[PDB]
């Protein structure tokens, strides 16, 4: 009861890069759970300030056929962003993958894991974006966020 | 110099003690508003391939754009891409490049 | 002595998806221990109830040849899965890659690594599962399993 | 001021593989911070023996064009070494990732991140080798190195 | 509604008390099993690419099968295949695209 | 054996204790070096493209070498490569294929 973590999932659904994953939820059926830190507006809010190990794993998927006048290159990023007592979002962290060149790709599957220690304030904001949100896969055993005091 | 209500202003940070605001240095870091850090915020540093459309000042950060022949779109804020030099078969090209879009390619009747 | 965490690695010699590894092993010739859970058929099976941050990496290492009259599209995907006081498996974490679609292609290398946080019971176990197991590299330092109480 | 943790970022700059990565520092307006290791030589020196989770992350980032006489095949690894009292560094973990093998491939975002456990004694130091080090992208949010003691 | 031995039976979960067998709602979660589990599992839902072969119960999970020209297999059980379109020079159709299989082709023999 | 000044040497590793010195497992571990180590490091096995030039000891690790007509250099040591078979258009060969190397072309 005195243990601060959280681990969120989901479902299919400004100032920062990509789009904002905002149909995150907190239910024990999706292995989800938050302990001394709440969720609003798909941000995780933190209640006590200390070292946290933030992370984030979105699972790109997508079943593409190249798309005649389109260049089909792909970036998938994910962002891991924090707002704190500053109007604009501060950058975290940030990871990238860019889908197989060739001509013969007949689906893409990239799944991208990322996680690091940040000093976070008491009512810090932290969440997750990525770039093609349209392509994210949102299973819960394939696309989460999560983090704990590590200190 | 002196923290107008706890906060220091665009082109500055806070100092550990809370007492005084120190000017962010020009070119190396900046901040755009009134604020608490105890840091600047590093300037972002255009990689070849995209020209500084502007530079990072104190108070405003430095603006990249991609390079002549390349663009760059929402999904693609990583790298500028590099423009198609022709259309597909049975298309013809009816507009150019440029930093934000891909040349535009319309089928052709005749 | 009070610690619970556990890193286990093997070594370059079933209503679950992929293949079960069951080849890790307890002792640290190869930088593996065991604290406050054991090992059995592979399963990392816990003792004390709580949050836990579970991860693992897995190796996918091959040096192909284009074989002919065949689809040579592959789909490597890690599975964390544990079993509870349920008959079935309930998997917890997926991460998957697809492996290079060019015809020039001559080898892959392909690192696999997810992690995150969730509430175990005592006596439950998890395990690692694998989608082609024969191109896995069992190196210590390549491909591990772990987990530790986070609280 | 009991925490034992670190997360540094850098900026870009005998028997282990590829090249150590030295240029990190701690900083604040970077996301880094020491708490109870230090930095020497690119290495993280440990203070408190214990288990530590350890991980990196590594933006291999690039704008590449098909050279003329040499193969274009690239081999992204990023290696996770000790130095303890033992003359040669041991290595802990490694995740490697092949390049694209299309000739249509105009670039490369390859965003490695790897973590693990491993039991550390006080004075044993911790450091980051990665091949290719000219294509990493040192930007602090998307390069980075850390630990915490996980007890 | 009742726990025999400490059990709910399939299409059921258990309450926190222990004292009652909650029904699993049917289309949105199951439970194949006796069980202690607080929560019935969720449905599957199936992709894109697939087709429901069959529905989710209360007790059985729901059933997804590739769409047709597509298959999947042990391997590869992540994303449907596409069936190779036609044999490679001097072979010939032997076996059909299946959703558990490409297509078969075997050399020519004279 | 007897742990000297705390060490023991190449060739074992020391006890819990640090009473006595325990031979590494010829084959499996080693140690090249007077150590406190309380286990040997494990021997490379190599990969499949690779050949064995020199069996582990417990004093030195294995020895892998790549196969003929692959490589294996400083920013390629995960997989051996398929050389090159000729040089480019006009340039010259002033250097075969070596499991540590390509074949090296120059210019006139
Ligand atoms: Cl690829
Ligand atoms: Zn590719």
């Amino acid at each position: 009861p005195q243990r601060v973590a959280a681990h969120i999932t989901g479902t299919r659904g400004e100032k920062a890069l990509g789009r904002k994953i905002n149909s995150w939820e907190s239910s024990r059926s999706g292995h989800s759970f938050l302990s001394n830190l709440h969720l609003r507006n798909g941000e995780l809010v933190i209640h006590e300030k200390g070292f946290y190990y933030i992370y984030s794993q979105t699972y790109f998927r997508f079943q593409e056929e190249i798309k005649e006048n389109t260049k089909n290159d792909k970036q998938m990023v994910q962002y891991i962003y924090k707002y704190t007592s500053y109007p604009d979002p501060i950058l975290l962290m940030k990871s990238a993958r860019n889908s197989c060149w060739s001509k013969d790709a007949e689906y893409g599957l990239y799944s991208i894991y990322q996680g690091g220690i940040f000093e976070l304030k008491e009512n810090d904001r932290i969440f997750v974006s990525v770039t093609n949100e349209h392509l994210i896969d949102m299973d819960h055993e394939a696309s989460f966020f999560g983090a704990f005091l590590v200190g | 110099s002196s923290p107008s209500e706890g906060l220091c202003p665009p082109g500055h940070h806070i100092s550990e003690d809370g007492r005084d605001c120190i000017s962010c240095k020009y070119g190396q870091d900046y901040s755009t508003h009134w604020n608490d850090l105890l840091f600047c915020l590093r300037c972002t540093r255009c990689d070849s391939g995209e020209v500084e459309l502007s530079p990072c000042t104190t108070t405003r950060n430095t603006v990249c754009q991609c390079e002549e022949g390349t663009f760059r779109e929402e999904d693609s804020p990583e790298m500028c891409r590099k423009c198609r030099t022709g259309c597909p078969r049975g298309m013809v090209k009816v507009g150019d490049c440029t930093p934000w879009s891909d040349i535009e390619c319309v089928h052709k009747e005749s």
